[PDB]
């Protein structure tokens, strides 16, 4: 006869310590993912909606046009890198009207 | 050429060449007269010592030297008349080599396997015609006056877009479940640290007021403990506050790109910028759908070669956000580029396989719009627009991205696009 033990407070304090707004945070991955990867276990602390580096690269100096200029590495205005001279020199006959050099290997 | 092409494994070939005695003892022969104007001493030499004895005793050190040229002339030889182009990585694994005999070596690198189009027409894509309407304007516009709002208090009135203070005393299901309690906690409503039926019974209430809330947790949602049950939740309001709209001051909203400081200049700017992200973004959107669709409906032996290429690209891409590493993108852990970038190889493969069967070729005038609209996202497209097109190497690589665009939509004319116009709360603003 010791029930009182397993109500003592609510039953253990109300059930074991807290939290700022008290609730089990479960995720909702959605979001602006569209069905697209797997990722069907993505965890991820809340997060801030979708786009947020923008302004700041979050690296070398990079923000305000000040310290922007010489370290301007952002990925401003993007380009491919295939790897060697894109035909390299041997392409004989991929078949297609114009060389597309996405990804290149060798070297 | 004395060669052994056999396959170690599909893609995997391995021919192992081997150069025959004669011509490696010519070769080094050779290179050694070579060494000898490098140093000059080949006028000394009075041909007192005949030609044998400084290649046989004197080059017998220096062979595997002319050996590692050697094998790449016999690798270009080898791929030309083969007419492979050289996939994988050239890997000279050296059997052995004797004083002045052949030099076995597989040279073990990959072929490019046959590829299958296929569900090309099975392909389900969406085409979001979207555009930032007066409604997303003034109202994302709007939620940025809510987000870097006032703060103030007002006398028992709080609404959907308010702020509150609270301690609640809830139960789910009946139990007094992890804390229970949340003393004093600041609710800007507008926030999403609660779930719907919690929120909405704070939203259209007056301080003073201590009553409880029936709320009940979802079947998507993921916390099992509580999916399901229905929670009821002792409000106690204390404080009823507001979020206030700000003053749009003309010295604060010039600082938005208004030169002026007009709001219509305002909603203008807001207008061009948000679609400058907007549009660019409606691409990745079809882009990725159309891309995916082809990945999973489509079977290719994906080379190591190009999955290489696209990984490097990606530890570049990191290094670079990741504290600027120079150059040490290279030793960047493989595992979290290698399946991405493995998807932008068969991307590659699939969408180049497109442009030859759609007989595709770049447009200058499309490359053109590309660039000046991409260098219209900054205050320097003049620049950018010299970088591109007085350049054939940077101007041939946007005629490879065009094309690559030309490709996407060659696919998604014979793909199930469902084409809808709707506004900017549609692509990135889903916020679930």
């Amino acid at each position: 006869v010791d029930l009182d033990e397993a109500v003592q407070r609510a039953l253990e304090f109300a059930k074991k310590e807290g939290n700022t707004l008290v609730i089990v945070t479960a995720d909702h991955a959605h979001a602006s993912q569209i069905v697209a990867p797997d990722t069907k276990a993505p965890g991820l602390t809340q997060a801030l909606n979708t786009k947020d580096g923008a302004v700041m690269v979050m690296s070398y100096g990079n923000s305000e046009e000040d310290s922007q200029e010489h370290t301007g590495s952002q990925l401003r205005i993007a380009a491919y890198g295939p790897h060697a001279a894109n035909v390299v020199g041997l392409t004989d006959q991929t078949d297609l009207f114009y060389t597309m050099k996405a990804a290149l290997g060798l070297k | 050429m004395q060669v052994s092409v056999e396959t170690t494994q599909g893609l995997g070939r391995r021919v192992t060449i081997t150069i025959a005695a004669d011509s490696i003892e010519t070769a080094v022969k050779s290179e050694l007269v070579n060494v000898a104007k490098k140093v000059r001493i080949d006028g000394f030499r009075k041909g007192k010592v005949p030609m044998n004895i400084v290649a046989q005793r004197y080059g017998a050190s220096v062979r595997q030297d002319v050996l590692g040229d050697l094998m790449s002339r016999n690798f270009i030889d080898a791929i030309i008349k083969e007419k492979i182009n050289p996939a994988g990585a050239p890997t000279y694994v050296p059997g052995e080599y004797k004083l002045g005999e052949d030099f076995t070596y597989s040279v073990e690198f990959e072929v490019y396997p046959e590829v299958e189009l296929q569900g090309l027409e099975a392909i389900e894509v969406e085409k979001p015609i979207v555009e930032v309407t007066d409604a997303d304007v003034d109202g994302m516009l709007d939620t940025l006056r809510k987000q870097q709002a006032t703060w103030k208090e007002k006398d028992g009135a709080v609404e959907a877009e308010d702020r509150v203070t609270i301690d609640f005393t809830g139960s789910v299901d009946g139990e007094e479940f992890e804390g229970g309690k949340a003393s004093d906690f600041v609710l800007a409503m507008g926030q999403g640290r609660m779930i719907p039926g919690f929120e909405d019974g704070i939203k259209g209430h007056k301080a003073g007021e201590e009553f409880t809330i029936d709320v009940t947790f979802p079947e998507e949602y993921h916390a099992e403990n509580l999916k399901g049950k229905a929670a009821k939740f002792a409000i106690n309001l204390k404080k009823v506050e507001e979020r206030e709209l700000p003053e749009l001051t003309a010295e604060f909203i010039k600082r938005f790109g208004v030169e002026d400081g007009s709001v219509e200049g305002l909603r203008a700017e807001v207008r061009k910028n948000m679609e400058r992200e907007l549009k660019s973004a409606i691409r990745n959107r079809v882009k990725s759908q159309a891309i995916e669709g082809l990945v999973k409906a489509n079977d290719i032996d994906v080379p190591a070669a190009l999955i290489d290429s696209e990984i490097d690209v990606l530890r570049r891409q990191a290094a670079q956000r990741f504290g600027g590493n120079e150059k040490q993108a290279l030793e960047l852990p493989r595992e979290l580029f290698e399946e991405q970038a493995k998807r932008r190889v068969v991307v590659g493969l699939l969408l180049g396989e497109v442009i030859r069967t759609n007989e595709l070729k770049a447009d200058e005038e499309r490359v053109k719009g590309l660039i000046e609209e991409m260098a219209s996202a900054y205050e320097d497209p003049k620049e950018v627009i010299e970088f591109y097109s007085k350049n054939k190497e940077l101007m041939d690589n946007m005629r490879n991205v065009a094309l690559e665009e030309q490709a996407v939509e060659a696919v998604l004319a014979k793909a199930k696009v469902t084409e809808k116009e709707t506004t900017f709360n549609e692509l990135m603003n889903q916020q679930a």
